[PDB]
């Protein structure tokens, strides 16, 4: 069958029995960087398994009212593992990934799920003559909310669900790498994302290469006196990670 | 000297051990062989030798010859059993004292099948038939003879050949059973029974007797000796 | 003489047993048979599973 | 040789080959190993399951009982002893031959047999060196009913005869079951009717070991005490079993006292 | 599918639409008695699709208290059809089983069985200085049960699953041929049992040659206003059955 | 829950947070309370070292 | 035996997600555990266990 | 079966050859020819009753 | 069989040893075994010292 996976990376491995395929974003699996893109002139580490390895990140209710849920890579990941030490060593690093979202339910629920890795995802703000802050675009492990309707405040995130948090429909959200989990088909998504810049390598902390969102297309619903606590759970593995630029500790 | 070590038993007489000794007479010269016969090699030789069986061993027919002959006779009605022991050829009152027998009480394992011959000891105008049984156990012995026929059996007709042979086949779960009576090792029972009955004229006695043999059959072994419980004393004989 | 190698590791080596005696009940333990065959306990089923497939197809 | 798998080198993977998942509904238990579940390197190991056959397992010399006898008759011990041959008196050596339910094996049985002085009112002792028999009674051999009676003998009967201060005497016996195994446990009964002993005990018929001192009692009195040690040898066992969870009560029964399976925890999480 | 089986022998079938393969114990399949280990020295009698053939036995209910269930062989066949009738005149039988285990259950049911088949099942009695009597040791097509607790007794089995009933770990027969009936996996379980004894032939009355148990390792629960009577039903063929030693009926 | 079937099996639910920790032991497949009465636990009571891999199936 | 020396980590059990069910189906599930050797695994070194134990010979 | 397809089932289908009666226990309808039916995916199972007679042909 | 030289002098001188046990730690100590290497507590330089030559130029 096609619904049973499993992808092993370092000394974690993942098991599924109901998946959508694997969405391999735009066709390319993640490497290592090559001598001729290359520009940093110092000796790469490459840490393999120790960094290359799933890392569940805390898990979210979803919730019948839920307007959906964001992540920004690497920054989930910064307090992890190696994974999170190597980059608060380093300059540069520059790492691929593999997300992998769970969220299952019985047969007797129903609810369906964009889950989608957006490259670049700069984010409006409520106020017009302002950026947004750091705490308000990233939670680390914890996932920032989009809310179902306009939000207000100076520093704070336009949060709506119809303008996904950039400007544009929330319904092209579609030429990025994304999967669907609709719960009476499957209870996983797979992406791969490649390292994605217009640089080679970059700072790791002032850079965020992709945000991961996960928006409710169609409300969680069930008959009371069923399960009422669904959570939704992303465990994603760094792939083929690699750092230049060794310093001392910080990012400041 | 070579370095040796000692190990258990060094200093054991083990009584059924084969060591080199030196002899105490060296260099005797012994008796040539001649050829004596009857030569024994083995006690299958002697086991496998026909032994009259005292069937009709009871208390007053033990120091009798009347032990070695079961009555049969003309009977008014079809007539019942005749006899029946136990099987078991080294546990059995009947079977124990016979050469068989008592080639089996020096083992403690037997196995193989043997061959019970009767003979007619009647006149030569007496005629019968008879119905010679074994009933492997687990049903208990035959009561009536139509349990008897269900069993192994060889119907004997009265001729001029005077004997018939009822062979006991082995029929054994274990491929050897204990010479001592043991519920396990049970190892069924005989029995003879009238198929016809004895019809002789007139002038002729209307009584006749039978007698019973048993030897081995040429499948049978017995492994493990032991000594007898036969043979017994109290102080040193003078 | 029967001569066989001793236990022995890891990264002479041969020992000489002689048999005194004409039982074999009376020879030494067999220590160095090492022959194994767990498959009759660990997979005793009719039908080969394959580590990688469904157990339940 | 008896050596173990390596370690596989294995990379990354993302495949619908599910090694992992399996189900146990099956008799069949999973053949996993670390390869199939996390990176690894290459091991190459030399370990070996030597020692954990069943001819190194069962083979090492255990007490199965011991008896006393003494010359004066002291304290109720006779001038010989008896023992009717079984293993199920003990419970280490048991306990082995019990995760296995045939087993066919010869034996090698070493006797240490000890002797040491008693109290009496006799005065003055320089008791010679002791010699003793060691008597093998096959099934429904006469018996010894007295230390002095003609069966010691020992015309057709196996026996020791052994001087103190000398090294533990020992002789091999071969198989010698009826069957073609010997039976561990039984679960039947020693009549068609279904009455009887029932067990492992119906199947025991072994003999009887007899043991006297050779030497004529002294003035004083000494006791002996012989212990009978069996060592498995040439070994083959089938049908594997569970090591027993509870202690024994008798040696003719497995009949038991419930017990806990394991030891208590405070709670499911434990450090 | 792997799911689907039939097993046909004599006249009988039976047909699986969910199973979990079959074992073969020691992986060894049923046969008769060979020349060079046999010992009987009459000619074997092998009634072949007469004696060998599905027999079903008296089945018994699944409750959510229940500890188990045991019937003990050749002696719950012993009033079964011609199988039974060559017991009752022969001194010595010989023969393999495929016993078969039903228990279909719906989706919205739960439990878990062990069906295990233990050769020499000797068990032990409640009170120490006394033996179990034949009435506790079998039922014949009617099964004897286990209890969750300790029993008292004078010549009653001692019953308490944690024992077995025989003194050792209750999870630890699974050396023994054995599968499990997971009721939201399979409703089926499926053993052969080859001929294991130490004797090539034994009479069949005096002797059991192996006692099949199944006992509830996780117990039946399901929600009030489902079904509520679950049955277990053991269906057993004998396979290559021979006997020797012809004499008259009875067992004493 | 010794001397009763419920020694062999784990409650897990439908929680109404995300659920905790369910169980957990040391590891020590000879000396734990858990693993010391199984099969693999007491063939290693009959020695005093061991080596490799063991495997944890879980239905 | 427990080694201080010889340690050999913890095992565990967490929810990843939930144990998710309608409404006409319990709530409350079991999870079993079993344990078995590899392939790479062996012991050494025979001695007598501590499981077992008499105070006189059995009778 | 026309059940559910939540609903599922086990029945004996049995066929007795004639003299000894109807069987009146289900005991003495697995002494016959039968199949053991199991309900699942495939809807249906048959029960083929074999011709088992003394004459070449019986009467209608 | 193995036949070795004894330890002799300066200015018949066999012996013969066979192994009577299945292991190696059951025989006798080896102690005509002569090998030696003292460079590695000597001389443990990763540049090598030549005698004649200053050690440092
Ligand atoms: C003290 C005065 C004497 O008392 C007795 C008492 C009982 C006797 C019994 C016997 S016997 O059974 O006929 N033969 C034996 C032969 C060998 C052995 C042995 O020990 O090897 C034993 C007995 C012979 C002399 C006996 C003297
Ligand atoms: C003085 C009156 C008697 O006292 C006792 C006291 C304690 C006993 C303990 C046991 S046991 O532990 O079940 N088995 C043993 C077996 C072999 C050996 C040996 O020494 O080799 C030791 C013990 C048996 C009998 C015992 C008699």
């Amino acid at each position: 069958s096609d619904r049973v996976r499993s992808i092993t990376l370092g000394n974690s491995t993942i098991t599924t029995q109901e998946c959508a395929n694997v969405v391999v974003g735009y066709g390319v699996w993640p490497d290592y960087l090559s001598d001729e893109e290359a520009t940093a002139e110092d000796q790469p580490t490459q840490p393999d398994v120790a960094t290359c390895r799933f890392y569940t990140l805390n898990s979210v209710k979803w919730e019948m009212q839920s307007a959906g849920w964001w992540w920004k890579f690497p920054d989930a990941l910064s307090e992890m593992g190696l994974f999170g030490q190597n980059m608060q060593y380093h300059y540069l690093g520059r790492s691929g990934y593999t997300i992998h979202v769970q969220c299952n339910a019985s047969k007797f629920h129903q609810g369906c799920l964009l889950v989608v890795c957006v490259p670049e995802a700069e984010m409006g703000c409520t106020n017009a003559e302002n950026a947004p802050t750091y705490g308000d675009l990233c939670g680390g492990e914890t996932a920032k909310q989009f809310e179902q309707n306009a939000v207000t405040g100076e520093t704070a995130v336009q949060t709506a669900v119809c303008n996904a948090g950039m400007g544009v429909g929330v319904g092209n959200l579609t030429i990025y790498p994304h999967q669907w989990i609709n719960l009476r088909t499957n209870n996983s998504a797979t992406i791969v994302m490649p390292y994605i810049n217009s640089v080679p390598m970059d700072n790791m902390f002032r850079h965020n290469n992709f945000t991961l969102m996960i928006i409710p297309f169609a409300p969680l619903d069930y008959v009371t006196g069923a399960s009422s606590y669904i959570p939704i759970t992303v465990t994603v593995a760094p792939m083929s990670a690699e750092y230049n630029g060794l310093r001392l500790a910080g990012h400041q | 000297g070579l370095p040796t070590m000692l190990t258990p038993g060094s200093t054991q007489f083990l009584t059924s051990d084969d060591f080199q000794s030196p002899s105490a007479m060296p260099q005797f010269d012994v008796t040539p062989e001649m050829n004596i016969p009857g030569q024994v090699r083995n006690l299958m030789e002697i086991a496998e030798v026909d032994s009259v069986v005292p069937i009709n061993n009871l208390q007053a027919n033990l120091k009798t010859m009347e032990a070695y002959r079961v009555q049969v006779r003309s009977t008014d009605e079809m007539g019942g059993q005749i006899f029946g022991f136990p099987l078991q050829p080294g546990a059995s009152s009947v079977l124990q004292r016979t050469l068989l027998g008592e080639i089996l009480n020096y083992y403690t394992h037997w196995s193989g099948s043997l061959k019970l011959t009767f003979v007619f000891c009647g006149s030569a105008m007496a005629t019968g038939k008879f119905l010679l049984a074994y009933s492997p156990p687990g049903a208990g012995a035959p009561d009536s003879r139509k349990n008897a026929m269900l069993g192994t059996h060889v119907i004997w007709d009265v001729g001029l050949q005077s004997s018939c042979v009822l062979c006991v086949p082995w029929i054994s779960q274990t491929h050897y059973r204990y010479v001592v009576d043991d519920k396990y090792t049970a190892s069924g029972f005989i029995s003879c029974w009238y198929q016809t009955n004895v019809i002789v004229p007139a002038e002729a006695q209307k009584s006749c007797y039978i007698m019973c043999f048993v030897s081995a059959c040429n499948d049978f072994s017995v492994r493990m000796l032991r000594d007898t419980q036969f043979i017994k004393q109290d102080t040193f004989y003078q | 003489a029967q001569v066989s190698t001793q236990k022995t590791g890891a990264h002479i080596i041969h020992y000489t047993n002689i048999n005194y005696y004409k039982d074999a009940a009376s020879n030494s333990a067999n220590r160095q048979d090492f022959t194994q065959d767990p498959s009759k306990f660990t997979e005793p089923v009719k039908d080969v599973m394959i580590k990688s497939l469904p157990a339940l197809n | 040789m008896g050596r173990v798998a390596d370690t596989i080198a294995r990379g990354p993977s993302n495949s619908e080959q599910i090694p992992a998942l399996t189900a146990v509904e099956t008799g069949h238990t999973s053949q996993v190993d670390p390869s199939d579940t996390m990176q690894t390197r290459h091991v190459h190991n030399y370990h070996s399951r030597s020692e954990s056959s069943i001819e190194n397992f069962l083979c090492r010399s255990a007490c199965v009982i011991y008896i006393k006898y003494s010359s004066a008759e002291s304290n109720n011990l006779k001038r010989y002893a008896e023992w009717v041959i079984n293993t199920r008196q003990v419970a280490q050596l048991r306990r082995k031959m019990e995760m296995f339910t045939y087993i066919r094996c010869d034996m090698e049985l070493t006797f240490v047999i000890t002797s040491h002085q008693e109290m009496s009112t006799a005065t003055n002792s320089d008791v010679p060196v002791q010699t003793h028999q060691i008597m093998y009674v096959p099934p429904g051999g006469p018996v010894p009913t007295s230390v002095n009676d003609y069966v010691w003998q020992t015309s057709t009967n196996p026996s020791i005869f052994w001087t103190e201060g000398n090294a533990p005497p020992r002789m091999s016996i071969p198989f010698m079951s009826i069957g073609n195994a010997y039976t561990m446990f039984y679960d039947g009964w020693s009549n068609f009717s279904r009455d009887g002993i029932y067990g492992y005990n119906s199947l025991n018929n072994m003999g009887t070991i007899y043991a006297r001192h050779v030497n004529d009692s002294s003035p004083g009195g000494l006791t002996s005490t012989i212990r009978i040690y069996f060592k498995p040898k040439h070994v083959k066992a089938y049908v594997p079993r569970p090591p027993r969870l509870c202690q024994y009560k008798k040696a003719k029964n497995v009949n038991f006292d419930v017990e806990a399976v394991t030891t208590e925890r405070a709670s499911l999480v434990t450090t």
